[PDB]
């Protein structure tokens, strides 16, 4: 059965200011098998109010899944995104880039 | 709207 | 009310054109169905259209409106073997239910040609009871009328074919038990024209 | 306008803890308008975008049924697959269907495709003509026979050709305001080093519906984007979409470098010089 | 295609039966409806797979099984009056293969009675065709006239020279009812054989109506008068006369 490893990017709905109100995204494509556990971090903590889209689909046949929480970014609160999957040796963690 | 024919494989 | 069908009797003469038409309600049926029943026989199916346009088998041919929900049935170059009672069905998908209209009957009527209206009085022996008029040989437009007295038993109008001599005859029946019945007054109670061979 | 309406069905098996998993999921274009999970509370078909809700009981209640029919193919499916190459019901299975049709500016038929994967690749799929099935094992053979003598590729077909262009017209203009709509890309252009010898610059697109988008560097007819990092298309969670693409530029170099935009937004494609 | 016996029953309010139906072309999506005139056709109840059974638009006094996928028994366990209609079995293809395509089955007419003292065999009768129609027209009309019977359960035809025929056959569709009032009420039905004189004058050739009458089986609980209507074979003749 094929096997692709998750393509994982973190970032905002917004351009990021400080204090204001915006939403933050971890999108997960390009996988397979389809079971994945994706969690959105804060300061290494899990974030429970994350709601995230209906598992589909792309030509090559590869999964794609968006996660988001409302949030206001600081100076020094750190978020990211920690996904799991079969092609991962260890859950793989990435880090919100507010520039990238 | 949906196909109302789906066949087994 | 998801299926309504044409109307009632639809009368058309041998040769001609019977259209049936028919119309829904549920904007997402996707199949169509044209069935035939016979009476007393169970419905037969003669006619499917899974897409918008027109379409064509035998005498059939069938037509599909979606935009306005309306399906044909038109009858080309008619026989009395097509007398018999049109359903319309309609679905949705594989497990959607099937639905029919009432349907729509079909009368056709033949060509009779050199028309010998009649009254002819049969007998029997001692089988039973009553005596039997014959009403035959007249024009398909000659409507009958039905008992007009309950204790008098009268039939349909029936068409009848004699093949080997491409000859069809109309014929309709009459009997009772009362030494107050006869023939000719039988059917007064019928339009039957001052053509009325009455034996006696 | 060139439109279209997709469905994306995934079934996954669940050896020893029970029915299969189900997802079915609706769109137009980019925007999705109903969805149907195993998992979810209702077990009815679910709108999924403002423009569908206002259809009544009747729609609901037979796309409901009718999803139901698909995931009862589907949970068969797996164990006919299972079959076929004799697999052990002790892994996992996968199972995506798709089918929809496109129209063009006139919203006339153009494509219709019923695409059918098992386990992360091509098992069977309808052929342009919508009459002809193409296979990839002498498993997968099996399944056409089986859809030749039935007349499978007729009914696809008359849906294909039909109710498909029919209800997504129906959708598009039910949905006028959402689905007519060309969001340009709101552009952008960052400059960043690790410390000298080389920068960083990124071509910014966001906001941009829909997510179709062709974003190319190029120095004045350089083939630059052949070295240059592009990231998939992603979702901004708004219904519009962003995507970006950077090169490695030889402090100096950068000024003469051009990013080109490409979107349905823009009557000339932008050019943006550093 | 889709069968199911029996065509013709009768019984008296509180009787069990049982409406067998099966098909042959593995379907997954069998039903169940009954036809009145002023209906057309109702669902009473369906299946879309084998181990499944659900209620249509008038299930009530019906029950209904689905072991196998082959068959699809309708069963009634106490009769009455109201269940007296046409019975139609169908199947669909449903999830398997095939174009999307509803069959239906042969059919059963049943009629239930109050009381079964009221089933009644018909009574055959030829008539000789009219000397005056052998005469003006040159053919013969016969008439055969089953009357009295009930229920409106009877297959009628003519057999000439010892072979059925049609050729001049036209019977009625449907019987008549000797009495609009009772639903106790018993039936007359017509038939004709018109044939040329160039056949009926022939003295060597016999012409018999035949009626089959379905009705109380051998062994059935009777001893009223008369003899019980049994299923029986009612027929009526006439031979070919020399004038």
């Amino acid at each position: 059965m094929i096997q692709r490893t998750p393509k994982i990017q973190v970032y905002s709905r917004h351009p990021a200011e400080n204090g204001k109100s915006n939403f933050l995204n971890c999108y997960v494509s390009g996988f397979h098998p389809s079971d994945i556990e994706v969690d959105l971090l804060k300061n290494g903590e899990r974030i429970e109010k994350v709601e995230h889209s209906d598992l589909s689909f792309s030509k090559d046949w590869s999964f794609y899944l968006l996660y988001y929480t409302e949030f206001t970014p600081t100076e020094k609160d750190e978020y990211a995104c920690r996904v799991n999957h079969v092609t991962l040796s260890q859950p793989k963690i990435v880090k919100w880039d507010r520039d990238m | 709207l949906l196909f109302g024919y789906p066949r087994y494989v | 009310k998801e299926v309504e069908q044409n109307s009632g009797p639809l009368s058309v003469p041998e040769g001609a054109i019977a259209s049936l038409n028919c119309t829904y309600s549920d904007r997402g049926s996707q199949s169509f169905f044209w069935y035939r029943q016979y009476s007393g026989k169970s419905p037969e199916l003669i006619m499917s259209i899974y897409s918008n346009g027109d379409k064509e088998d035998g005498r059939f041919t069938a037509q599909l409106n979606k935009a306005s929900q309306y399906v044909s049935l038109l009858i080309r170059d008619s026989q009395p073997s097509d007398s018999a009672t049109y359903l319309c069905a309609v679905t949705t998908d594989s497990w959607g239910k099937l639905q029919f209209g009432a349907g729509t009957q079909v009368v056709v009527t033949p060509d009779i040609q050199n028309p010998d209206p009649a009254v002819y009085q049969l007998r029997d022996s001692k089988s039973s009871d009553k005596s039997v008029c014959l009403f035959t040989d007249f024009d398909s437009q000659t409507n009958v009328s039905q008992s007009k007295d309950s204790d008098v038993y009268i039939t349909d109008k029936t068409v009848l074919d004699m093949r080997s001599m491409d000859f069809k005859s109309n014929s309709a029946v009459a009997w009772s038990n009362k030494s107050d019945f006869a023939c000719a007054n039988a059917f007064n109670n019928s339009i039957i024209p001052e053509d009325t061979f009455f034996p006696s | 306008g060139s439109h279209s309406m997709r469905y994306f069905f995934t079934s996954v098996s669940r050896p020893g803890r029970g029915e299969p998993r189900f997802i079915a999921v609706g769109y137009v274009d980019d925007t999705q308008f109903v969805r149907f999970d195993s998992d979810a509370a209702s077990q009815r078909m679910e709108p999924r975008a403002p423009w569908i809700e206002q259809e009544g009981p009747e729609y609901w209640d037979g796309e409901t049924r009718k999803v139901k029919a698909h995931s009862q193919t589907h949970r068969v499916d797996l164990g006919t697959l299972r079959g076929y190459y004799n697999q052990s019901e002790a892994g996992s299975h996968t199972v995506q269907r798709m089918y929809g049709c496109d129209v063009g500016s006139d919203w006339r038929f153009l494509r219709g495709y019923h695409q059918y994967a098992y386990d992360g690749k091509d098992y069977i799929a309808l052929k342009e003509d919508l009459r002809s099935w193409t296979a990839a094992d002498m498993a997968a053979q099996t399944t056409k026979h089986k859809w030749e003598a039935a007349h499978v590729a007729e009914q696809l077909r008359a849906y294909l050709e039909g109710t498909c262009v029919e209800w997504l017209r129906r959708y598009l203009e039910n949905g006028k305001e959402t689905l007519q709509r060309t969001d340009a890309p709101k552009t952008h252009m960052t400059h960043h080093a690790v410390s000298d010898h080389e920068a960083t610059l990124r071509c910014w697109a966001l906001s941009f519906y829909p997510a179709e988008i062709t974003l190319t560097w190029q120095r004045d007819g350089e083939d630059q984007t052949q070295d240059t990092e592009l990231v998939e298309t992603r979702p901004a969670g708004d219904g519009t979409f962003q995507k970006w693409a950077a090169v490695v530029v030889p402090s100096g170099q950068e000024q003469r470098y051009t990013c080109h935009v490409q979107h349905e937004g823009l009557p000339k494609p932008l050019t943006l010089r550093w | 295609g889709v069968t199911q016996t029996p065509k013709f029953q009768v019984l008296k309010t509180g009787q069990s039966m049982t409406l067998q139906c099966a098909q042959d072309m593995n379907h997954e999506y069998m039903s169940w409806y009954r036809q009145d005139p002023g209906m057309g056709l109702r669902l009473i109840h369906y299946s879309v797979g084998a181990g499944i059974t659900d209620q249509g638009e008038v299930p009530n006094g019906y029950n209904v099984s689905r072991s196998t996928t082959e068959d699809f028994p309708l069963r009634l366990l106490s009769a009455a009056p109201s269940q007296t209609s046409v019975y139609f079995c169908a199947s669909r293809p449903g999830l398997a293969g095939g174009r999307p395509e509803q069959y239906f089955g042969p059919g059963t007419r049943l009629t239930v009675t109050e009381d079964l003292k009221n089933v009644f065999p018909p009574e055959v009768a030829v008539f000789e065709p009219s000397e005056a129609e052998i005469s003006h027209t040159q053919k013969a009309t016969l008439v055969c006239l089953a009357t009295g019977f009930y229920p409106d359960h009877v297959e009628l035809s003519w057999w000439v020279n010892g072979k059925e025929v049609h050729s001049g056959v036209s019977t009625d569709p449907q019987p008549l009812k000797e009495q609009p009032a009772l639903n106790d009420s018993r039936y007359a039905l017509s038939s004709r054989l018109r044939v040329s004189a160039t056949f009926w004058q022939n003295p060597r050739n016999h012409f018999r109506c035949q009626v089959q009458f379905y009705g109380l089986s051998e062994n059935d609980e009777w001893t009223q008068d008369r003899a019980k209507p049994v299923t029986q074979i009612v027929s009526a003749e006439a031979w070919g006369r020399a004038d």
